[PDB]
Order: structure tokens, then sequence, then C-alpha cells
């Protein structure tokens, strides 16, 4: 139905290296040969990747709807617009940060990215997540439910009921339609509910007795039980302080008795998220440097470890995570706004503003622990790219980030133009690093990486037969990059083409149609069990104000569904 | 005399909308004054008597009767709905949000005087009362 | 005798999906309801009516109205969107979320003025949302964890009543299963309303005055509060001291507000002083703000419209490619004011009656459009009544509640034969409008 | 040198003009200054539709200098983001005069509406009408505003006079109503009649010189001290009030700085 | 045993009636529940007493107490 004749193709998962191979959509689904009524695409002298994948960006839900509506100075500001002023699709695009629906769908395939996970929902604001999903133009969807404060899950690893506990977890994925499970700070939250936080890995919630510790060793025990895509996605503990790199360790070495059994091909255990936000180091913000060369090294040991990074691009933004007591402690920090929205049962909220300039020590080593990371990584099938967006940054700002990877003349331009270099140089490492991530390496922790991470290579992040026909062709040649960088973040900004399983969908950059979308979820097939039906039942008639026929999102208010199917 | 005022609900209030914004249920649950025992003995109406509240934005005969929700000295209330809205002054303050609450005005003890039901109040402000 | 579970009352902010009702053997006649409040029962009562409206109505010259069809009032509404200049699309208190998004869709198409309750109601409250921000908590949270609850001019007897018994005072939740026993509720406005009767204190503050009182307990919760007057706002400095320990021994308060703050001097400002009361508070305790929204979806509008457009209220969708908010500016009583409008859309609301009558004079000068499914005052001087099928009763959808949640509302009855719904009209309207090819 | 605008034909709605700017007609031909856009309703006219031209504007805005002479009493944004010239409206206005503007000057000669001045960064008005509420006040959601310039509004203020502001001054010759200077952050504001109240309120810095009469004060400031102050005058013999007590306050080296507000 | 009234005229159907009664709160909110029998309901909008034999009340005045407009009279006299 379609072919992209003699183009460079970048294929982590094939192995393949500026080959001038020919890839041939026919009907959605990659296949080796199609006859001559195929439409071509002479993508000459062009780089062709897949469809990038993206494993954690905040695109949904009521975190992102309640920073959309008390920052309209978000989409507005000193008179002019932003966001920028465009209508290139049928819909409109607003806001920089936490842009509307349309724009968020629009600006992915500009990227040319096709999947989007994202991350954290509660589960009992399902419906909303769904509803947002149905209004997001191009991009394929899941959502990842939020276990690490659900005080079910809290009864149960308590009480050491894994069969119990998975039975549970597949009941939530099957209602909220989720894809795995996010622990949003371990514990701590629900502690928030009362006002308090937990601030390491070993000390208990308020009058539940468990820890941090044992709440993810349980989570993990029933994720590789039931063998779901995707691992234990964790955020962790004493996030965004000084000296938390040991604490970051402590977590880690959560999964060193782990083995990674599913029928899908993964090799993490456990996800651990923004971890230029986790590996912070000494004592507070006057001597703060960064521990991201021991976070490294812990990684490049363990090999069911899987990371990414949460660059953040130096620029105004609103901070959305789901803990509170980290958006309350940067509030009581810069005396700006503050949103918080606790879930019953279940998790807790905040919106904060954040201003990451450029004239401050903080935000300078903010910005080099980031680079740090990824320039220390010997594997980077396991660190990917994200920004927590927009905790670190909007995603419009991704070629940003690999230019500044892949240009170290980048790097000394934003570190001159940075006001305190002397104190960021002499409290990090980037002033002296050559390494500049190649196009290969950057297609593969931008599309492979998160991909094989989210055990979902057979259809989306590679090009080899039988995947999903979302391809990305980009202007910049291969055999020798930009010299001015530029060129490389227009290039990776605007796409040369797009394809969404088969349709063009952009144009020299320019939005040309939107035929439909896929949401994804995990489809575990097992019989029910009669205690965690009677708990449930149980806790809904007593805990929630919603009622047991109602939470679960009904059967049509899902947009394309197509599970992924497991047994047991 | 100044008499404050505010306009504000009632489960009756409620009730009789949603029987019908045209049902003698919504005329009696809405041509309401309740003010304090006092202000009433004080200005000389008689309760159960129709009254006239005119604001600088308006006038309206609403009957006076007292609420168990006990007003202050000083103190109106009309439920909100035809009735009030004839007599809210529509100032904003830059926010679209009208004085619905805590607005001046003058009560005379009008009786003799008919109620003017909700289609003839708005009908004939638009000047549509073909009835 | 087809008893059915677990419907919503499409009513109050509370939007309580506990509502059971027994739909007659043929499935169109509603026999008895249980659970629902009086407001309620009516409106599960009028909608299973027998005589209600089933097509258009047009008025005529002779200030009659007769009926049309579908196609032509769609026809007359498109062709009059597309020639007005600056149309404006007012309601969606009452809708479903698909009918707040095919609103939107549908002037965006035409180019006008897009608004919904939330000027005239608790506008003011996003706008101090911009200014503070939102410190607040799901229902449940409230139910299951709150030690002080107060209900800063608000009036939840007579505006909501099952608020009290599903979801502050009298439930007994998980770490509150004492009940209403270890609740200290307090309830402030000059009336002695019926919330103040259940209530245990009562701040009878001079109307207007919020703000003077607000800032007084902050300055005892910011310490030094002995420099307080003898009396502020009428309240005594004694029972000030007295209300402030209470909420600074709290585990975990809640505070929820109303018409006593957005409807008085200083809309916004009374809330944004709450807000930063709230937060204030929680450097020593954990205390929520919490708006009494009124209408079910009435925060269905705000929720979509910010993922569509990112503002939620006052849009000025006239530049048909960047939208633009201010409430000052943008809003539909201050336009109606400046006769800055050309065309006035009634969807899911009662202008004529609920606006004060200048504005609808104002506003009546220019063509009136109603979609509503039952006659009002906006269908009794509108120029053309487009009947529309009745959320939770005749078709369901997502609403969304005080706090943001959404519940799943069911449909009982089937609506009568011929009546469609709101989103098939608006997309039928929007799809009219792209024929005429504007 | 100089333009000259005079309306001719009368707009139905109200005008979003925008580019009346010595911005947008600097160094260009009578045409295109008659066909710069303007819109009106979902409409967009040309600017040439509603007005006529006679005049010569200069290379640079800081040269060029319009002038209005019509009922351009319902046209609103003159002024918008203006970085330098001046303008006149030998009329009253509408909403968002002189806003976001950088520099200049703008003599509106009657009333204007609300909006004025919105965070304005610089330069002059000289109003001598009475504008309505939210003069000099920031745009909704933001924190940093109005941080520089003049406002002289020689009639009745409204509202939210100064909202969040940051630095300039606002000189209110008649006399105000509620919410002065609230949340500001610094700056002065000149108030000469009677206010109903609410000065000062959530303010963290900043000063709010007064010479009416306060109606409403506020718990939140309390007198310590009697000064004599130079402000617009001669010496007034102010008795200072301290702070909003009820907001947290910003701290310098050493001391405590509170938002004192002064009264006659 | 003693026998209550609801003012079906004046009753909005609040259901504070129903959460507050301690006689009602024994079925769910019990370590082994005793009784589960309940004296209110609110049908139709409006309380309604299934207590028809005036066997479960016990006097206490939670409900007479929690009505916010007040509509429950108890009878401490027999019926
Ligand atoms: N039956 C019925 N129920 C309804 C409605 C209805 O019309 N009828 N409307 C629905 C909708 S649209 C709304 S928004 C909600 C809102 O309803 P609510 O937000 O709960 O407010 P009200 O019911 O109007 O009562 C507000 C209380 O604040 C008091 N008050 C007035 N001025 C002041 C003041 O200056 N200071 C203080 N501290 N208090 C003051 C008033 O006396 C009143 O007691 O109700 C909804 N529920
Ligand atoms: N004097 C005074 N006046 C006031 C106020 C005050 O405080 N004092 N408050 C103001 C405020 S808070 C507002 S909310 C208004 C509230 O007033 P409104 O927002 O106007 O509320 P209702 O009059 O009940 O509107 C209900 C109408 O929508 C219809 N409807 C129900 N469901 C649907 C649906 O699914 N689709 C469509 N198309 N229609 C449906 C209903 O049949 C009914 O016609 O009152 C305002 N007026
Ligand atoms: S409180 Fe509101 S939503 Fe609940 S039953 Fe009553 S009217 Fe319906
Ligand atoms: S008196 Fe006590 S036991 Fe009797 S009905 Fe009332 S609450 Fe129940
Ligand atoms: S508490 Fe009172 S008003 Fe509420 S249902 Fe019971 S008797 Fe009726
Ligand atoms: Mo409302
Ligand atoms: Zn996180
Ligand atoms: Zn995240």
């Amino acid at each position: 139905e379609l072919l992209i004749k003699n183009g460079y193709i970048f294929d982590p998962i094939s192995g393949i290296k500026g080959d001038k191979a020919d890839i041939a959509i026919k009907d959605g689904k990659i296949v080796d040969k199609v006859s001559s009524k195929a439409q071509v695409i002479d993508a000459s002298g062009k780089t062709v990747m897949s469809g990038g994948v993206d494993i954690h960006t905040h695109v949904s839900g009521p975190k992102v709807n309640t920073g959309r509506m008390m920052r309209p100075e978000d989409k507005f500001f000193r008179g002019s617009y932003r966001g920028g002023i465009i209508k290139q699709g049928k819909r409109m695009e607003m806001g920089f940060s936490i842009p509307s629906t349309y724009k968020t769908g629009y600006a992915y395939a500009r990227m040319g990215y096709t999947f989007t996970n994202e991350a954290a929902m509660p589960p009992l604001l399902a419906p909303h997540v769904h509803e947002e999903f149905r209004d997001t133009p191009i991009l394929d969807q899941a959502a990842m439910p939020v276990f690490g404060n659900n005080w079910f899950c809290f009864e149960y690893i308590k009480n050491k009921e894994l069969e119990n506990n998975a039975a549970y977890v597949a009941w939530l994925l099957n209602a909220t339609k989720g894809i795995g499970i996010k622990v949003v700070n371990p514990g701590g939250t629900e502690a928030w509910a009362w006002g308090e936080n937990c601030t390491t890995i070993n000390d208990p919630v308020p009058y539940f007795d468990i820890t941090p510790a044992e709440i993810v060793k349980g989570l993990i025990e029933t994720n590789e039980y039931l063998g779901l895509p995707h691992s234990v996605h964790i955020h962790g503990n004493n996030l965004g302080n000084p000296g938390n790199y040991k604490d970051t360790l402590d977590t880690l070495r959560l999964a060193e008795s782990y083995k990674a059994k599913n029928k899908f091909g993964r090799e993490q255990v456990l996800h651990n998220t923004h971890i230029q936000f986790h590996s912070y180091k000494g004592t507070s913000w006057a001597d703060f440097e960064s521990g991201a060369k021991e976070i490294m090294d812990y990684v490049n040991a363990n090999k069911n470890i899987t990371c990414d990074i949460g660059q953040v691009t130096l620029d105004e933004t609103t901070t959305m995570t789901a803990d509170g007591p980290f958006e309350y402690h940067l509030n009581q920090l810069n005396h700006i706004k503050w949103a918080n929205v606790d879930v019953e049962l279940e998790t807790g909220s905040g919106v904060v503003p954040y201003i990451y300039d450029k004239n401050i020590k903080v935000c300078g080593i903010q910005w080099a622990i980031g680079l740090e990371l990824a320039l220390y990584a010997k594997d980077l099938m396991r660190v990917h790219i994200t920004t927590d967006h927009p905790n670190a940054g909007p995603f419009t700002r991704y070629p940003c980030v690999i230019k500044w990877l892949m240009s170290e003349k980048a790097r000394k331009a934003t570190l001159d133009t940075m006001k305190w270099k002397d104190k960021v140089i002499a409290a990090s490492n980037i002033a002296s690093m050559d390494r500049e991530l190649g196009l290969y390496e950057i297609a593969m922790m931008t599309r492979a990486g998160p991909a094989k991470a989210l055990g979902l290579a057979a259809i989306y992040g590679s090009l080899v037969k039988g995947a999903d026909g979302n391809v990305a062709i980009y202007n910049l040649d291969a055999n020798d990059l930009p010299s001015d960088p530029e060129l490389i973040e227009a290039a990776f900004q605007n796409t040369a083409y797009t394809i969404k399983e088969g349709v063009v969908v952009v144009k020299d950059g320019e939005i040309i149609a939107e035929p439909h979308k896929y949401t994804l979820w995990t489809k575990v097939n097992m019989p029910e069990n009669a205690q965690v039906m009677h708990d449930i039942k149980e806790k809904f008639t007593k805990n929630y104000t919603v009622n047991l026929e109602n939470y679960a999102v009904f059967d049509e208010h899902v947009h394309n569904p197509r599970a992924i199917e497991l047994d047991v | 005399k100044t008499l404050n005022m505010i306009t504000q609900r009632a489960v009756e209030e409620g009730i009789a909308m949603e029987i019908g914004k045209t049902s003698r249920q919504y005329f009696d649950a809405c041509s309401i004054i309740e003010m304090n025992e006092q202000d009433m003995k004080e200005l000389g109406i008689m309760k159960n008597t129709n009254v006239r509240v005119k604001s600088e934005s308006g006038e309206v005969v609403v009957k006076a009767v007292v609420g168990r929700q006990t007003c202050y000295p000083g103190l109106c209330h009309i439920r909100q709905g035809v009735w009030a809205n004839q007599v809210v002054p529509p100032r904003t303050q830059s926010t679209g949000a009208p004085q619905y609450s805590g607005f001046p005005v003058t009560v005379e003890p009008v009786p003799n005087e008919r109620l003017k039901t909700a289609l003839e109040l708005v009908q004939g402000a638009v000047g549509m009362w073909k009835g | 005798p087809k008893v059915i579970e677990n419907v919503g009352c499409p009513y109050c902010g509370c939007s309580c999906d506990d509502v059971r009702i027994t739909v007659s053997d043929d499935g169109k006649d509603i026999l008895e309801v249980e659970n629902v409040c009086a407001i309620g029962t009516e409106i599960f009562k009028h909608g299973c009516s027998k005589d209600r409206i089933r097509l258009p109505r047009m008025r005529q010259p002779d200030g009659s109205m007769k009926d049309i069809s579908y196609e032509e009032a769609i026809d007359w509404t498109a062709r009059h969107l597309l020639k007005a200049k600056k149309p404006l699309m007012y309601g969606f208190g009452s809708t479903n979320c698909e009918g707040q998004a095919a609103a939107a869709r549908v002037m965006e198409i035409a180019g006008g003025m897009l608004d919904n309750c939330a000027t005239i109601c608790h506008g003011p409250s996003f706008l101090a949302i911009f200014d503070n921000g939102y410190p607040s908590c799901t229902l449940g949270e409230v139910k299951n964890r709150a030690d002080v609850i107060v209900y800063w001019g608000s009036n939840p007897a007579h505006a909501h009543p099952r608020h009290m018994s599903r979801y502050s005072i009298f439930p007994r939740g998980f770490f509150t299963g004492k009940g209403q026993k270890k609740r200290t509720v307090i309830v402030i406005d000059p009336r002695f309303t019926d919330t103040a009767n259940v209530a245990d204190y009562h701040l009878q503050v001079k109307q207007g005055h919020d703000y003077e009182l607000f800032n007084a307990f902050r300055m005892v919760i910011h310490g030094h509060g002995k420099d307080l007057p003898d009396e502020v706002a009428g309240i005594k400095k004694e029972t000030i001291l007295e209300v402030a320990e209470i909420m600074k021994n709290a585990r975990f308060g809640t505070t929820f507000f109303g018409m006593g703050l957005t409807h008085t001097d200083g809309r916004n400002h009374n809330i944004d002083i709450a807000i930063s009361l709230t937060r204030d508070l929680n450097k020593i305790s954990k205390w929520t703000i919490m708006a009494m929204r009124g209408h079910y979806n009435i925060a269905g509008p705000g929720v979509v419209w910010s993922w569509t457009f990112g503002f939620p209220y006052c849009l000025d969708l006239t530049k048909q490619n960047h939208a633009h908010m201010n409430p000052g500016e943008t809003s539909s009583v201050d336009m109606a004011m400046r006769d800055e409008v050309d065309m006035f859309i009634n969807i899911g609301t009662d202008a004529a009656a609920h606006f004060p009558i200048p504005a609808v004079k104002q506003l009546k000068k220019h063509p009136w459009v109603t979609i509503d499914p039952s006659i009002n005052m906006a269908s009794e001087i509108s120029d053309l009544h487009i009947p529309v099928c009745i959320c939770g009763v005749d078709v369901g959808g997502i609403v969304y509640r005080m706090d943001n949640v959404p519940i799943q509302f069911r449909k009982v009855i089937e609506p009568p034969e011929g009546v469609m719904d709101d989103e098939t009209l608006l997309n039928k309207i929007a799809d009219r409008m792209e024929e005429l090819k504007a | 040198e100089t333009i000259t605008m005079t309306l001719v034909q009368e707009p139905e709605l109200f005008l979003e003009c925008y580019s009346v700017t010595p911005d947008l007609f600097a160094g260009k031909s009578l045409a295109e200054i008659a066909d710069l856009p303007a819109h009106e309703g979902k409409i967009q006219w040309k600017l040439g539709d509603f007005f006529k031209f006679e005049g010569k504007a200069g290379e640079t805005a800081a040269d060029t200098k319009i002038v209005v002479n019509g009922n351009v009493r319902r046209m609103k944004r003159f002024g918008q983001q203006m970085t330098a010239g001046e303008i006149i409206i030998n009329s009253d206005a509408d909403m968002y005069i002189g806003g976001w503007m950088k520099g200049g000057k703008i003599t509106v000669k009657g009333n204007a509406d609300s909006f004025l001045g919105i965070a304005m960064e610089g330069g002059e008005i000289l109003i001598e009408g009475d504008a309505q509420n939210h003069v000099g006040s920031a745009y909704r959601g933001d924190w940093r505003g109005m941080s520089g310039g003049l406002i002289r509004v020689k009639g009745k203020a409204g509202n939210d006079i100064g909202t969040a502001m940051t630095g300039g001054t606002i000189i209110i010759e008649g006399d105000a109503f509620i919410h002065v200077l609230t949340h500001a952050e610094g700056g002065t504001v000149i108030i000469k009649g009677d206010v109903e109240g609410r000065v000062g309120g959530q303010m963290v810095k900043g000063d709010a010189y007064i010479l009416g009469n306060l109606l409403y004060p506020l718990p939140g400031f309390k007198k310590v001290a009697t000064v004599e102050k130079e402000v617009d005058g001669a010496t007034y013999t102010f008795d200072q009030f301290i702070g909003d007590l009820g907001e947290r306050k910003e701290k310098k080296k050493g001391e405590i700085i509170y938002g004192n507000i002064f009264l006659k | 045993a003693f026998a209550v009234h609801v003012n079906m005229e004046r009753c909005t159907g609040c259901n504070n009636c129903v959460v507050a009664c301690p006689v009602n709160a024994l079925e769910l909110n019990t370590v082994n529940p005793s009784s589960t029998d309940k004296i209110y309901k609110v049908i139709n909008g409006d309380a309604v007493i299934l207590d028809v034999k005036h066997e479960l009340c016990a006097g206490c005045g939670i409900c007479v107490d929690a009505c916010p407009y007040d509509v429950i009279q108890l009878s401490g006299q027999p019926p």
C-alpha cells in the first residue's frame, strides 16, 4: 500500500546502521514485498527511523487539566502567545507548557512520535483520561494506573497474599484499561493525606506499618508473577532534595532477586524514571553537586534495571507529579501557585509553576546532571529520553535535548550563556566531556529503548516484519552531521514525513490528516478470587463515594482499544 | 430603610423550578420576601402582604413574609428567580458576577396591588406580553 | 417493576449516583424513585412525563409559535451563525461532556463567543484559582478523613441536600468511624441557615465583610493574633480565637464555599484570601479548600474546554486560530451590557429567568435560540425552541462532580420518538455549517 | 512627524484596532497604514474602512505620533505593546489602552474602560476621565505584573488598582474603590480621595499613599509612626501603617520589610 | 420501642436521618451485626419509617438532632 524507497534505515531492534533499505508498509503492518500499485516516497538522502515511542509523559489526566485551569498565563504572556499561532490541523493549538490535547497530538506527530504512555492516572479518574485520549489527534496511547498508594495494595502486601494482590491488579487494570503499574512515592503519598511524608525507604506508613521497601517488593513480585508487558515503573523517595543519590541506590537495590518472566521481550524488572531528579548529592543547595556518576555506575552494573533521564530544558514550566510533599515543598521554596488534589483511597497530586532559568547555579547543575547521566551510559538501550513533560520542560523541547546530546558545541554554548558557569562547572563534570551520542544511539534510546522496555517491540518501535507501520523520516543525512546545532534542532523539530499505520499524516512538517488512534490496555485472563471480590465490595460500600458498578469505564467510553492479552 | 439585601436558594424553590418555571408552585415559592420581624414592625409591613422592593436597577412587587432562617436586623432576602432578578443590579466589577447579594434597596408596604407572574414579568420587560 | 440500580440524579453539584428507579413494564414510565432528594425526585417525575416537547417551534410574524422540522431548525441556526458577526453561545451547566465538546467544535467553526454558567456562578472562584491555586481534594477524602468541616458562605441543606449525608458530616468513614461525633462543623453566614442549625458553631458575620474575617483568621494563624481589634466583621475576638484554635488542631480540615463568597463585594478576592488561608493552614495541619459547584456537569465545561482551548470559560474564539480569555471583557453579562453580541443561543440553561433583566433586555435585540428539553423563560422569549434529550434520564454520558471526579450517568427512559440529543444536534449543526462552506 | 486619524464610518460593534501603534505606523506609506489589519466581530477589516489619514509618519516610532480625532469610544487595544512614540485620543476610549506598553505615552482626553495599562513596563498615560477598574492590573493568572511607568487617572478609579504590582506608580487624582494593591510586591499608589477600603490586602511589599479617608481599614495593618512625606505634593504628615500581617513577608538583609500603607 | 413521626410536607429527602440513626448504622458499621432492620429509608424524596410497629427505636434523639429543618417529632409517651 506504500513503500519508502532509498532512505537510510536505523532499526536498533534489527541492528541496522545506515542501510539504504526499503520499507513496504502494507495495510498498517510492515511487510517485505508490495507490488507496484503502492504509492512511493522518494526519501533520498533522508534519515528514516521508526515511529518513536514515548514511555513517560503526562499528556493527559486530572493533574494536567488542573494545570491547564490554574495556569492561563501559560497560553498568553506579555501580550503575545508563547504557544505560537497556528492552525495547521483542523483544530487549534493553545499552550506552551501543558498543551491542549490538539497541540500535544500535532506536536508529537511533527516530532515523529507515534506512541505516548501517559504515565500516572488515579484509577478512580479513568473516564477523564479516556475522554482526553479520544480528543488527542493521531498518537496511539496507553495510561498506567497508580498502585503504590492504593489501600487494597497496602492490605495485601501487609498480609503476604501474592495471589490476592495479583487478582486485584488484574481487576484494576481491566477496569481502568491501563497497561502497567506506576509506584509514585511508595507509601509516602498516603502519609501526605495526613500531612507527612516518607523521607526514606524504611519508615512506615501511618496506621499501615508497611514500608516503601515492602510495597515496592510486593508490587514487583505481583508484576513478574502475572507477566505484565511493562515492568513496575517506579518514581522513588526523597525526590528533589540534595544527597538523595544514596536513597536512590537504596531503592534501586530492591530488584537484585528477580527475573523478568513474560511472553514479551523485556529485560527490565523495574524502571526507575526521571533519574536526574533522583541523582542529587550534598547537604543543601549551597553544597550541591551531581551523583550521576554513582547512579550510572550502579545501572551500568545491573542489567535488570532500565532508566530514563529527566533532562531539564531550561525554561518556564509547570511541574506536575502525583506526590504531594514534593510540590508542597517546592511551593514553600518559590512562593508561587500550588494546587493539590487528594484522591480517595488511592493517590495525591500537586501542580506548581517553576522557573528553570539559566541565571541560577541550582538550575545550571540540574541541567548538567541529565547530560552526565546520558553521557555516562555504556548501554543506551536501557537509558531513554523523556523530560517528564512538563516537570522538566515541555516535549516541544525534545530536539533541544537531542541537540545537547549530539553536539558538544551546543553544551558549551549553553554553559557559556549560563550565569554561574564557574559554580556549575565546579560542582559538575559536563564541561569537560567529549561524548556526542551518535545518530544510531539516539534512535536507539528514543525508539527501541522505550518500545523494548514496554515489551511491545513486536508492533511499535521497530521496522522489522510484522511491526506496526509507523515511520518517521527526517531531513538530516546520516553521512555528515550538521555543523550548526540549530540545524539538528530544526531537523528533529520538523519531520520531512510521518506515517501512521500506512497513512501519511505529516508532510514537510505540515499536518495532513488524522485517520484514527488506538488505546492499548492489558487483558489478563484469570479466574476471579472470591476474597478480592468480597474485599472490593466491602471497601466500596464503606469508603468510596462512587459505586462499584459505576467505577469501571463503560465499554463505550474507550476509543479503539486493541488490548494486550495474557494468561493466568 | 437602606436595608441591605441578599438573594439565595431554598429547597421549595428548587422543587418549584423542577415542577416548572411557569407553575403555581414556582410562583408561590419565589415571590417571597424573607425579612426580619423587627424590620417588618419598624417599616410597618403586615405579615403576608405585598410590598414594593425598589432598588436602583428596577422594582418588583413581592409578598413579604418572615423566614425561619433568621435574618439579622437590617437584612432582606428573595429566593433567586424571576422576581429577584427583576431588581438585581447588573454591576459586575469586571468579573462577570453581577451583584447577586449585597445591594441596597428600599421597601414600601403597598398592599392591594397584585403580584406579577413570571411570564408577565419577563415578557413585559422585553415587550412581548400578548396576554 | 424492573428495578434499575446506579442511576444519576442530574441537578446539584453532588451528582448523586446512588439512585434506584422502578421503571414500568414497558420501560417508559417511572413508578417509584428511591434514595434521591425531592428536587431530584421531581426531575425524574418530569422526565417521565407523557406530554412533552417533541419538535422544534418557530416564531411566526403573528407572535405565536408553530412547529418546524429538525432539518429546518438546523438550517436556520447554521445560516444565522454564519451570517452573524460575533454570536454568543451560553449555558452548558446541565449537559454531558460530549455536549460540551460538540459545542466547542461548533463555535470553533462559527467564530463566536463560547461561555458557560461559570461566569455568573463560580467564575470569580476560578479567577482566584488563577491567582493563588486550588488546594483541594475529592469528596471521599473528606468522607474518610475530615476532622473539621467549614461551610463558609454556603448552605448545603438547601443548595445540595444530600451533601451532608453523603460526603461531609454524617457518614462514618474509615478513620472517622465515630461519625459525626468527632467532626467539628463551623458554618459562617449572616443568616441562621439550616446548615447552621445542624452545625456546632456559627460565626454570624456582617454580609460583605468576609475579607476582613479572613484577614483576621490569617493574622491569628501567622501567630501575632493579639493585634486584632476588639471585634472583626461583627465577630468577637474570643470566638475568632476559639475557631482558629480548632482549625490549628484539626487533623485534616476542609473548607467549602459558595455564593457568600462568589457573589459579594470583592468577588474573587474573597475566594483567593480563602485559598491563601488554606495554604497557610497546611503549614501546621492539612486543610483543603473546595468549591460548591452548582449544576451536575458545571465542572464539565471547565475540563473539556481546558483540554480543548486551555481556558475554562469566557472564550474569545473570534480570531479563528488563537483564543483569548479575560472575564471582565469576554463574559456573557459584560458583553450583553455593552451590546457586543449578535446572537444568543440558549443551551442547557435559563438565561431569561436567571440573568439580570437589563442584560436580558439588551440581548433580546438580536435573534435568540433555545435548546432545552422543556418550556422555560428562555424558550418563551426565544425565536425557535429546539428540544433535546435530558442528561441522566433520556441519555447517559459522563458528568463531573463538585470535585472533578467523573461519574458515569445511565439512561432510564428512552426519549420520545424523534427527539435527538445535543451531541447529535450540535454535530449536525457543524456538518451543515461546513456544507455552507464556512 | 505626525499622523491624523479621523473616524468616517461608524462600526456597529467593537473594533479591536491593536494595529494602531507608532510601532506599526513608523516608516509606512499612507496606503499601507490604511491597509493595516483590524478585526471586528469575526470579520477582519483593513483599517482604511473606518478611518481617514492625513500626515507623514517617521522612520522610527520614537519619531512618529498618532492623533485620533473621532468617536473612538468603542475601539479597544489602542497602544498595545507600544515601544516608543506618542498617541493622543481626542475622545474617550475602551479596553486595554496601553496594554503591555514599554515606552512612549498615551494622552486619552476623555474616559477609559477597564484594563487600562495592563502589565505596563514603562512610559506614561495621562487620562483626564473616569477610568474603570483593573487600572494597571496584571493579566489573569499572573504574579509579576506592572513593573514600571506611570498612570495618571484624573478621575474616579475602580476595583483592582495595581493588582500584583511590581514597580512603577499608579496616581489616581480622584478617589477609588475596593481592593487596591492586592497581591502586590512593590511600587506606589497615590490615591487622593475617599477609598471604600480593602487597601493593601495580601500585600507582601510596597507603598500606598492615600490622602482621602479609608472607611473600612483591614485588620492586617497597624499604626507604627507618623512621618512627613512629599508624595506628588509637599509635606502632608502621613501616619504610616505597617505591613499586611495576614500575608507572609519577604525578608531583606537582617530585617523584615513590611508593605507600609500611609494615610492622611 | 418509641414512636417517631416525620412531617412529610417539609421533608426534603436530605437522608441525614437515615445516615445518622444508630439502629440503621448497625448493619454495615458493627462487628458481627446483630440486627439488620432499618427505621428510615427515603422513598420518593421523603423519609419513610419502616418501623411501623415501634419495635426498634430507642429514643436516642440522634435523628431529631440531625434533621436540618426540624421535621422529626419524637414521642416519649406510649402510642
Ligand atoms: N433547591 C435549589 N438547590 C440549588 C440551586 C437552586 O437554585 N435551588 N442552585 C444550585 C446552584 S446553580 C448553586 S451555584 C449552588 C450554590 O448554592 P450555595 O453556594 O450553597 O449558596 P446559597 O444556597 O445561595 O446560600 C449561600 C449562603 O451564603 C450566605 N451569604 C450571603 N451573603 C454572604 C456574605 O457576605 N458572607 C457570608 N459568609 N455568607 C453570605 C447566604 O446567606 C447563604 O446562607 O446551589 C445549587 N443547589
Ligand atoms: N437573583 C439571583 N439570580 C441568579 C443567582 C443568584 O445567586 N441570585 N445565581 C446565578 C447562577 S449561580 C446560575 S447557575 C444561574 C443558575 O440558573 P440556570 O443555570 O439557568 O439553571 P436552570 O434554570 O435550572 O436550567 C435548567 C434548564 O436546562 C434544561 N436541561 C436539563 N438537562 C439538559 C440537557 O441535558 N441538555 C440541554 N440542552 N438542556 C437541559 C433543563 O430542562 C432547564 O431548562 O442562577 C443565576 N441567577
Ligand atoms: S443532592 Fe443533588 S444530585 Fe443528589 S439527589 Fe439531591 S438533587 Fe440529586
Ligand atoms: S430516636 Fe434514635 S433509634 Fe430512634 S429512630 Fe431516631 S436515631 Fe433511630
Ligand atoms: S433528615 Fe429531616 S428533612 Fe432529611 S429526610 Fe429525614 S426527616 Fe426529611
Ligand atoms: Mo450556579
Ligand atoms: Zn515522578
Ligand atoms: Zn512523571
